[PDB]
């Protein structure tokens, strides 16, 4: 859009004029110039590790998988890991 | 290590400390049991391969208490790219003799996978390097473990704010920087070899190596870090091969 | 690849968006913002415009300094990285939200409980306003962007 006038922010925004400029006021889950990106589609691995405790892969077409570090298995969350041994790397036992 | 606090014992359980003939050598990093990472530097002179030994457990260098654990090390393997005297591709893989035993002060770090290294971990600003090297420039080393906090340096911004010369080589794809440049804190002589670990949520994983360049806290440098993400798949491909017959093995890289 | 340049911060009440140049030919942007300890978070990935929202990022801590910085990826081989294989980049300035923010009761682009806050929630005694003695906002203690405009 243009100025308020012409609805500039998507997503159900409010707009604020300024000095011919506006300002868009988003929806939680949108940001943008125009409240115009989902927060909710960038869910990638090079984005703050696609929210994985450890390792990530993306896949064509289809949501990322998150994965762990051999001693650890991932958990029901689909994205935390767990030990499953003693001394599992990276970990400082005494301040555990 | 120049402008650090002492790593409160057990708290860097990664920490490998070398010793030819009883003298301290070089630090190491512990990725599993029979397995440490260090710099290939560190074995540019030694002529007394079979008195080669790994400490892990060790803190306090000056008195002995139950947890300290040493290995012969039974082989190094340096990429097949090292160049004696340089800091290029200084990396050395250990194989300890007998693997040591795991306990609260003896724990292996992550050697993370290279995408999450490079994707993530290269982006957590602070990470820790720690080793019982000088204090100062040409100054005491530390008897009891030392550990600083350094930001890491996106070769960019290293090569925008070091000073142009002194016997600084340039910084590869197979380096970083991390560090100060007001010559106040950094890794220092007696501190190659040992690790630089980033935190990422909950565990800590081995990102560089202590290598040289610079000589400890110069203002207008950075230290340099051998970029472990490079050399990951060798790592791991080597810790997998079979015991081949040297006790210096110049392995292929890539 | 080019790098990009001309990083400028456009601010007011809050929203902040990073700018820069040049308009893309075969190349996408990531944005990467932090606060001078704080870990790079990556924003606006491999777009073709040459802004990037960052608000909710610097709402979160309006007093801190952020430094961001735009990478440049040829499009298609978004991993390539230069000799020292890194992504090619550009910094910003640094912002300070809370002393270089423009201004214009308002309600702000920062966010507490979910809900928004105001500039005089965010400025509390910074703020003043003028009259002759029409009006303006000011906030005397800053060194730019001072006043605002009038209505
Ligand atoms: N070339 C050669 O003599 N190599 C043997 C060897 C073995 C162990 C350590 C060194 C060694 C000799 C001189 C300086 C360093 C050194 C400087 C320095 C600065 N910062 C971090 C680590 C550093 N190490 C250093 O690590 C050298």
């Amino acid at each position: 859009g243009d100025q308020c006038a012409s609805s500039p922010c998507q997503n159900g925004g409010s707009c604020k004029d300024q000095l011919q400029s506006y300002i868009c006021f988003c929806l939680p889950a949108f940001e943008g110039r125009n409240c115009e990106t989902h927060k909710d589609d960038q869910l990638i691995c090079v984005n703050e590790n696609g929210g994985c405790e450890q390792y990530c892969s993306d896949h064509t077409g289809t949501k990322r998988s998150c994965r762990c570090h051999e001693g650890y298995s991932l958990l029901a969350d689909g994205v935390s890991c767990t030990p499953t041994v003693e001394y599992p790397c990276g970990k400082i036992p005494i301040l555990e | 290590i120049v402008g650090g606090k002492v790593c409160p014992k057990g708290e860097c359980p990664w920490q490998v400390l070398l010793l030819v003939n009883g003298a301290q050598l070089c630090g190491g990093t512990l990725i599993n049991t029979i397995w440490v990472v260090s710099a290939a530097h560190c074995f540019d002179k030694i002529k007394n391969w079979r008195n080669l030994i790994a400490v892990l457990g060790e803190h306090d260098l000056s008195e002995h208490d139950g947890d300290e654990q040493s290995r012969r090390v039974a082989q190094v393997i340096i990429p097949s790219t090292y160049v004696p005297g340089t800091t290029n591709h200084d990396i050395a893989l250990l194989r300890l003799h007998q693997p040591v035993v795991l306990t609260d002060h003896v724990v292996p770090l992550c050697l993370p996978e290279r995408t999450f290294s490079e994707r993530t971990l290269a982006f957590v600003r602070f990470s820790l390097v720690s080793g019982w090297g000088q204090l100062l420039d040409r100054g005491a080393t530390a008897l009891e473990l030392m550990v600083l906090n350094v930001p890491r340096l996106m070769t960019q911004d290293c090569l925008q704010q070091s000073r142009k010369v002194g016997d600084s080589p340039n910084i590869t794809e197979y380096m970083f920087c991390a560090g100060y440049s007001d010559g106040s804190k950094d890794s220092c002589k007696g501190d190659s070899g040992g690790p630089h670990a980033t935190h990422y949520r909950g565990t800590w994983y081995l990102t560089g190596i202590v290598s040289w360049g610079q000589g400890c806290a110069t203002v207008g440098h950075f230290g340099v870090y051998t970029r472990v993400s490079q050399y990951i798949e060798w790592l791991q491909k080597l810790m997998r091969s079979e015991p081949r017959p040297g006790v210096l093995l110049r392995a292929p890289f890539p | 690849t080019v790098a990009a340049y001309n990083l400028t911060w456009k601010s007011t009440n809050f929203k902040t968006i990073l700018e820069w140049e040049p308009k893309p030919v075969n190349q996408v942007y990531t944005v990467q913002i932090s606060t001078k300890s704080g870990d790079w978070k990556s924003k606006c990935f491999y777009t073709t415009d040459t802004e990037c929202d960052l608000t909710d990022e610097i709402v979160k801590d309006v007093k801190q300094t952020y430094l961001a910085r735009v990478f440049s990826y040829p499009a298609g081989n978004v991993e390539s990285t230069g000799s020292a294989g890194e992504p090619l980049y550009e910094n910003s300035p640094e912002f300070t939200p809370y002393l270089e923010t423009n201004l214009g009761d308002e309600r702000t682009l920062v966010r507490r409980n979910n809900t928004f806050l105001s500039l005089r929630d965010v400025f509390g005694k910074d703020l003043i306003y003028t009259l002759y003695y029409s009006v303006q906002a000011v906030i005397p203690s800053r060194t730019v962007n001072r006043k605002s405009t009038d209505s």
